[PDB]
């Protein structure tokens, strides 16, 4: 799932 | 070189409309199509549409009615406008360009625009120092930082000494507090013997609220 | 639309090892597939186009193969800067679609955190709120416990943690734990303690201070 804060999949 | 620079991040009220401007350089809009892609938690990467060299547009099927892309060739600007945003439209929005004028292999991307869809209000952060001390020094290395508290929406940019200090810097991902405001720290480790000689300043820029603060961080 | 399925969700490898990313398509798409790298806080960077063709400025260690429904992005010898998410894109069928991505994590040797503690600033106290920050710097692996104690009372539920993405240079993580109080509560107590547990430490490390 993509995380807008880090721009990474978490 | 080839560059795409998008407008700043911001908050958009639910049911309201989103506007982003993609300003290009290093090529001409009359020769290349410009594509729009977004990246959400729900759907990941998702191609939205394109405006071609000659001004024609295609819109991905789910967006034909709420999406318009326009441009000004002489100004090298492409304008994205989406209507009736719901909260799951919260995403990073990119403009992109392919290698060849008709293709879709996106070799050049904008920096992205984080758009938050929420009913709340924009609020700038307060910046507090994380002062170096003996409790933050080991083997001639001191840790120090800035606490960037109570802002909305994401993102906030943090740098040190106006860009000249980058090594040993950790800026933590923001966390949402019960208040619905975000908070983060940015830290950096330096040689402790430089504390008496060098100034340390975190530069905080919260674009959505147009708040820029430089916080000098000193031993106490 | 074509569904692209990337497997697995997460890869964990050691530097120098070869690594492979899989992309499967819901029907044949020939060789119409592109691959991208997304680094922490970055935009997608194009790695390979049309299954196997190279891109200007992309290190040679990157390559791709496949046709039909089954495709592979390879790194022949992983470096720490390869820490990223990887996405495939098909464009045989309109509209162009992307896979959900695979995360590349790097292993390294255990590294114990350096632990620093920061009292609330006088500046913050004027606002009537107190933040006590405990920093765990450059450690591996990611798992760690932080236990707050105020005058020996165990704290629970009044702290938040943030962990950085993996470091592109040394493959470590850093963690912050922030204990939040009112000014009034903070002034009522003396000893603020942050206890850290991690695989790299032979015993829990405690950093603390006395208010004033």
């Amino acid at each position: 799932q993509f995380d807008l804060s880090t721009r990474r999949l978490k | 070189q080839v560059q795409l620079k998008q407008s700043g991040p911001g908050l958009v009220q639910p049911s309201q409309s989103l506007s982003i401007t993609c300003t290009v350089s290093g090529f001409s809009l009359t020769n290349y199509g410009v594509h729009w892609v977004r990246q959400s938690p729900g759907k990941g990467l998702e191609w939205l549409g394109v405006i071609w060299s000659g001004g024609n547009t295609d819109y991905n099927t789910p967006f034909t009615s709420r999406l318009s892309i326009n441009k000004d060739n002489s100004k090298s600007q492409v304008f994205f406008k989406m209507n009736s945003l719901q909260s799951n439209d919260t995403a990073i929005y990119y403009c992109a360009r392919a290698l060849t004028y008709y293709d879709y292999e996106f070799a050049y991307w904008g920096q992205g625009t984080l758009v938050t869809v929420s009913a709340a209000s924009t609020k700038g952060p307060s910046v507090f120092p994380l002062a170096p001390s003996s409790k933050s020094t080991s083997g001639g290395t001191a840790a120090l930082g800035c606490l960037v508290k109570d802002y909305f929406p994401e993102p906030v940019t943090v740098s040190w000494n106006s860009g000249a200090l980058t090594s040993g810097v950790h800026t933590f991902p923001a966390v949402l507090q019960s208040s619905g405001l975000y908070s983060l720290s940015s830290v950096v480790t330096v040689p402790s013997s430089s504390l008496g000689t060098q100034t340390y300043i975190c530069n905080v820029n919260h674009k959505p609220s147009n708040t820029k603060v430089d916080k000098r961080v000193e031993p106490k | 639309d074509i569904l692209l399925t990337q497997s697995p969700v997460i890869l964990s490898v050691s530097p120098g090892e070869r690594v492979s990313f899989s992309c499967r398509a819901s029907q044949s798409i020939g060789t119409n597939i592109h691959w991208y790298q997304q680094r922490t806080n970055g935009s997608p960077r194009l790695l390979i186009k049309y299954a196997s063709e190279s891109i200007s400025g992309i290190p040679s260690r990157f390559s791709g193969s496949g046709s039909g429904t089954d495709f592979t992005l390879s790194i022949n010898s992983v470096e720490s800067e390869d820490i990223a998410d990887y996405y495939c894109q098909q464009n045989n069928n309109w509209p162009t679609t992307f896979g959900a991505g695979t995360k590349l994590e790097l292993k390294r040797t255990v590294a114990a955190p350096s632990v620093f503690i920061f009292p609330p600033s006088d500046e913050q106290l004027k606002s009537g709120t107190a933040s006590v920050v405990c920093l765990l710097n450059n450690f591996y692996p990611r798992e760690a416990k932080v236990q707050w104690k105020v005058d020996n009372a165990l704290q629970s539920g009044n702290s938040q943690e943030s962990v950085t993405e993996q470091d592109s240079k040394d493959s470590t993580y850093s963690l912050s734990s922030t204990l939040t109080l009112s000014k009034a509560d903070y002034e009522k107590h003396k000893v603020y303690a942050c206890e850290v547990t991690h695989q790299g430490l032979s015993s829990p490390v405690t950093k603390s201070f006395n208010r004033g």
